[PDB]
């Protein structure tokens, strides 16, 4: 059981804003101060993996709090990278504190791409296949987080993939995201800006291969 | 014997929806079994059944999937709309999107509501449906004559609602080029029955959400080609 | 029964328009590409619903809404109908191809190869007549009379188990762009005239392409594209 | 009745791989029996199974099918290469040649080695395989972590080796236009375990040879047309 | 099952391109041949995968990489695909022939004879119109409408039990060249126009040839061609 800390909810957060934890990729950066300690390194000495997942969330509001949060498991997402094609840094995470909605994400416009070069004219990018539909997020496995009854999160997604197994350093078919349904509000005096904590558990893994610790290209 | 050639009336033609097959090109192929993938899909009804969240333009470009109960009181309904899939309110729901790719539909429409507010507050709500007439009803008195139901705040938090399928035909127009009897089916509205309770030191302006889904008898027909506008 | 995926995905739709070959020609080269190359464009097309640019796989879709400029323009395509139709993380089916001329009273043939291969270049010389080698090979070549009509069905030909509608991994350890698949296609198609290169003509010819899916299946539902409130 | 002519959609066409037959031309022929010829062939696997000798460019245009064990010692392997049929080392083997005429392959690869040296000399050798990673392993220490085996000089003279078939798919690309996971599968290497014995007055620089062959489960797919470059 | 020799050797491939006959013409004569003869070239072709020169069997393959010079050029051919495909000392199968025009809207017929025979020369004169005798004979003659397409299957027609891929004997006691076979072919093919010689036209016509093997078998495996390390 690995546990991690996310950024704390504030009333300043707009609606449809979000943040996500792409498993198992977040482990490499120890996202949210998480260190599995065993699996994290075991992946390095292997190449192919096939395992499930099991997650959880927590956020303590109080009698005089109100708000709504959306949590769901969206597969095959690619929102954990900057438009150029580089993953964000810890400084960038601490700065943003949240992912705000934008037409770019709504349209899949600014997802990473290869520059054509000097041979071609500059095309006008208009759309992409990894758009984000804010309203229809509820279709995938999900739950609500209401300040009056938000207890915790629970989910268990079976394995998925274009092939029975994939490479660890590249595979990304499952991802956890949280969305702010109703902006947080409350009377002063009770718990202010409650923290959000996440837990992750793999299930029935099968590590494959053997070699020395993976070396950067 | 020799080919008793019987010439065909209109051969040497290309047809878009010809059902029969054609000549194989590179037969004798083998494929990797795909039984390991779960979550198989059979028909679009599987996705059409799962509910989703509608939205409305912000009260005086940001649509909102929630509504908050106001402190002010009036006899008019707080939120209402026509039951017509072409309306913007359904313009992003899964049911609306799927229906947009068909000539006509058939079956009931299912609606769900959810509350999000304080602890020690209570109230009452009235749900109603009104078939088409000269103009949309305005007063709760006029609405009361139509079909309605009572939803208590405190009994439960989601008093599911379904609009019965009523029409003088077997189907109805998915899109309405011109207003017609078979296209529009009146409106649906919600009315605040009584003033809600404001307990000590609790926040104000509770929040309510609405969800839509296709009924068990929902069915489409006559597929068509899509509008490619969304690319722009 | 109209809602059935099989009953829905069994009709022909246009894909792209391409010119007619008249010589061996050089194949396009990967990106970024510098100027001065002899690679020619608008002759080869890949069979794939996903967006593509200059006959190669792509991630972001573009359009030349601005006509003026300098440099070489590029081709693009995307199955509007398929994408708007429904939601499915995974998909597999046999791809059926059909071609019809777009010029008055033309005759030609078509050539194809599956994924993983590449265009065969170079040409022979017979009795002082030069002919590209792509005329003959291990793979099918089709012939039709004047006017023209071509039809046949290709079997599944990619290593991957299925076709991912919205993928998010990477293909290689170094420099691989995230989310860009590898072999989500049925190969490449091209057209040519059975005449020697010595008798090339200036007038250009153009031809359209239509495809159809047979025996489709899907998994893991997904979302649908957004539409504005403007 | 008359020909109920049903015109065909795309007749009057010529297709390369049409399976059906055509009209006979000069039937009623007899042929000399050929049962007296032995050595019949059924499938290319028969030739693919028989081993052959690889080669390497001479250490600083003469490729060499043998390697001689040096007197000098280093932690790096003495000979290693990627397992990729497009590499020159396989560019003349029967298995490589046959594979060059197909889209993809499937199955294990079998390797054999042979020694040719003095009488009263002994030594030890280590065989290893390494899946792909950031870069090819260099030190015997790093290699040891991967799968490996012990081959003694004196126990036998050919410690057969087979690379297991490992890949995240059902097949792999026979040729690699661009480096990809499904194309390359790491490398294989040999390491000198300990200094060999040099007996009295025997010659020096023993000789070692390597042979490759397709495994019992080796299989190709998707035929293609050849490259005619070899004519030049 | 792809590895099966039968499943492999059952597809059509181009063989050669030839002109269209317009007269009786003289057949090529054996080597060495002196100048001044009326024998014409580029009209008759022999059906054989092995190398040939000037419509006759050969041992060494050549190519005219140097265009300039003086004298008469020659035709050559070799089944690149077949030779690269596999190894078999011996082979036998029925040979299927197909022909398609290489000129705009042309009509013609084709003529064939098996091994051991030779072209029939001379011509008759009808009502002051001269016609070669090769129009009529004991062997098949095929006719097609404009545009053109010809197809049929020829049975095995050589005395030898099989076809030797790499032979090393000799055919005759005196002057016979070692390794040159005798009748490893299915005969000769030729094309002509059903018009009198009196109406000959200057413009030349050209036509391609495609062949296909049916029911192939092999024996005694062998080696494969070498490829450079350059």
């Amino acid at each position: 059981w690995y546990t991690g800390r996310l950024n704390s909810w504030t009333k300043a957060v707009k609606t449809f804003s979000f943040q996500a934890v792409p498993l198992p990729g977040a482990f490499l950066s120890r996202q949210g101060g998480l260190n599995g300690g065993a699996f994290t390194a075991t992946l390095h000495r292997h190449f192919l993996m096939k395992c499930g997942w099991q997650v959880q969330v927590q956020c303590n509001l109080t009698q005089f709090h109100q708000g709504a949060l959306l949590v769901a498991m969206v597969p095959e997402t690619t929102l954990d990278v900057k438009p150029d094609g580089k993953a964000k840094s810890l400084q960038e995470l601490n700065e943003e504190q949240w992912v705000e909605m934008s037409d770019d994400y709504r349209t899949g416009k600014n997802m990473p791409f290869q520059s054509l070069g000097t041979y071609y004219r500059p095309p006008n990018w208009t759309w992409g296949p990894n758009f984000i539909n804010p309203y229809q997020v509820t279709v995938f496995p999900h739950q609500i987080l209401n300040a009056r009854t938000s207890t915790s999160v629970d989910i268990n997604v079976p394995y998925i993939g274009e092939t029975p197994t994939q490479s660890s350093e590249t595979q990304n078919s499952w991802t956890l995201l949280v969305m702010v349904l109703v902006p947080l509000d409350y009377k002063e005096g009770a718990t202010t800006d409650p923290e959000i904590t996440f837990s992750v558990r793999p299930t029935s893994p099968y590590f494959n291969g053997l070699r020395n610790r993976y070396t950067a290209g | 014997g020799p080919i008793p050639t019987a010439p065909r009336e209109n051969s040497l033609m290309f047809l878009s929806t010809l059902p029969d097959d054609t000549v194989p090109a590179y037969g004798n192929v083998r494929t990797p079994p795909v039984n390991y993938l779960p979550g198989e899909i059979t028909d679009l009804l599987q996705l059409a059944r799962i509910p989703t969240l509608m939205a409305f333009e912000r009260v005086p470009d940001t649509y909102v999937p929630y509504v908050a109960v106001p402190t002010q009181f009036d006899d008019r309904p707080l939120i209402s709309f026509p039951i017509t899939l072409s309306d913007p309110v359904y313009q992003n729901t899964l049911v609306g999107a799927i229906s947009s790719n068909f000539a006509n539909y058939r079956g009931c429409i299912q609606i769900t509501l959810t509350f999000c507010g304080p602890m020690m507050a209570r109230g009452k709500f009235l749900l109603s449906y009104s078939p088409p007439n000269g103009t949309q009803p305005q007063t709760l008195s006029e609405a009361m004559q139509c079909t309605y139901s009572i939803w208590d705040i405190g009994l439960n938090s989601s008093w599911t609602f379904v609009v019965p399928y009523i029409s003088p035909s077997d189907y109805r127009e998915t899109r309405a080029i011109t207003n017609s009897v078979y296209s529009a089916d009146g409106w649906f509205s919600l009315h605040k029955l009584t003033k809600i309770t404001l307990p000590p030191d609790c926040p104000q302006s509770p929040c309510i959400l609405f969800f839509a889904s296709a009924g068990e008898d929902y069915t489409l027909r006559l597929p068509v080609d899509c509008n490619p506008s969304y690319v722009f | 029964n109209h809602t059935n995926v099989k009953f829905l995905f069994d009709r022909s739709r246009l894909l792209n328009v391409i010119k007619v070959l008249e010589k061996d020609a050089v194949f396009p080269r990967p990106f970024p590409t510098q100027e001065g190359a002899q690679q020619d464009d608008g002759y080869f097309c890949l069979l794939t619903p996903r967006p593509t640019v200059a006959s190669r796989p792509a991630t972001r879709f573009g359009l030349y809404a601005n006509p003026s400029g300098s440099g070489v323009l590029a081709n693009t395509s995307l199955d509007f109908n398929f994408y708007s139709l429904a939601c499915f993380t995974y998909f597999r089916s046999d791809l059926e191809v059909t071609v019809v001329s777009l010029e008055p009273d033309l005759e030609f043939a078509v050539g194809w190869f599956p994924s993983g291969s590449e265009y065969q270049a170079s040409s022979f010389v017979y009795d002082q007549l030069h002919v590209p080698f792509h005329f003959t090979g291990r793979t099918p070549r089709a012939f039709a009379s004047k006017g023209g009509k071509v039809s046949f069905v290709l079997p599944w030909n990619s290593v991957s188990s299925v076709l991912p509608v919205r993928w998010g991994g990477a293909s290689k350890l170094s420099s691989a762009t995230r989310g860009l698949p590898a072999h989500a296609d049925w190969g490449t198609i091209y057209a040519f005239v059975p005449r020697p290169n010595e008798k090339k003509s200036t007038a250009v010819k153009h031809v359209a392409v239509y495809i159809r899916y047979k025996n489709a299946r899907a998994w893991c539902p997904s979302m649908l594209p957004f539409r504005s409130y403007k």
